[PDB]
């Protein structure tokens, strides 16, 4: 309770130093109330003066209205389109990768931002926040992360050796290593994995700036379910426990990857 | 910040115009 | 200053858009047509 005062302090600059609220969001969880400005700080949806912050997002309304009103001109999207669907056509149109019908098959990326923005849907309510987010957070994936996200999979195992290399054996042992689901992972940052009320926490770093925070999630996920891992022998049998792992143990998870995240990487 | 909000309103218009230009384009090239 | 400006460059992008939504609007109005002509 102690901490949501010390960031409360922060919020009450009327120019908000968006160095502070990232070191903030890196040692601590936040608030729930505070989530969504702060994210929205942090992403650029708003500026870090609170008093630009009405004038600014009146233009991200219009910008979403134009925006969404000119995918039903063109008949992409009817109140039969679920808002996961609007928001990814949103984001096609916004970056200039709309397809030519709706029927067209779904690629790889599309349905990255697909898992994304149904996770998003629950942390955020506002639909036009909730794009907004999911725009900005997906498009720091492929623009402040393009290098880092590819190179995951190689400390996954880094890491894992340094917590529990017998673990790691046992999986070479299966050949399971190479089939991972690092997908679903270091692609979607474990949007479909884990339940949004503690995967949001996880965010919370992820949108102050580090993306080695989702290998200690992966690593903990391990940790947390060795004895279950073990008893497994197949490759096809430890990747299809790990694309359906238990959601009650995810709130330790999460906790215990930021301390082990925070143990390897000494963050200030 | 306001001025980065506002250039991103008339971006985002100019993606609207291009992805209405096609539909046009499609439609002309239907009826024949 | 350089925001009006920003602004007067949405507002006429937006014209454009109207136009070619009607001009849409008026195509598909077109080949529905096209359609009766049919029977």
């Amino acid at each position: 309770v102690e901490e949501k005062k010390s960031l409360e302090i922060l919020l009450k600059d009327d120019r908000l130093d968006t160095e502070k609220l990232c070191t903030f969001s890196q040692r601590f969880p936040l608030p729930s109330m505070y989530r969504a400005l702060v994210w929205k700080v942090l992403l650029g949806i708003l500026p870090p003066h609170h008093e630009s912050h009405a004038k600014v997002m009146m233009y991200r309304k219009e910008q979403y209205l134009d925006v969404l009103h000119a995918l039903k001109v063109v008949r992409f999207v009817s109140d039969a389109t679920p808002q996961a669907e609007v928001y990814l056509r949103m984001y096609q149109l916004e970056s200039g990768k709309l397809p030519r019908s709706p029927s067209f098959p779904l690629e790889p990326d599309d349905e990255v931002f697909l898992a994304i923005a149904k996770a998003m849907e629950e942390m955020v309510e506002d639909s036009v926040d909730c794009y907004w987010i999911t725009r900005r957070f997906v498009n720091q994936l492929n623009t402040k992360y393009r290098d880092s996200l590819p190179q995951l999979p190689k400390a996954f195992e880094q890491y894992l050796n340094l917590e529990d290399g017998r673990l790691l054996t046992h999986l070479r042992m299966c050949s399971a290593a190479p089939k991972l689901p690092y997908d679903l992972w270091f692609k979607r940052c474990f949007a479909g994995c884990l339940p949004e009320s503690s995967l949001q926490r996880v965010w919370d770093k992820v949108v102050s700036g580090s993306c080695k925070i989702l290998v200690f999630v992966a690593v903990e996920i391990l940790l947390t379910f060795k004895i279950k891992v073990m008893a497994l022998n197949s490759a096809e049998k430890i990747t299809k426990f790990l694309e359906n792992i238990p959601q009650d143990s995810s709130d330790a998870i999460v906790s215990k990857a930021i301390d082990l995240w925070h143990k390897h990487c000494g963050t200030p | 910040g306001q001025l980065q909000a506002a250039e991103s309103r008339y971006e985002a218009q100019k993606r609207i115009t291009q992805v209405f230009e096609l539909e046009i384009l499609d439609l002309y090239g239907r009826l024949e």
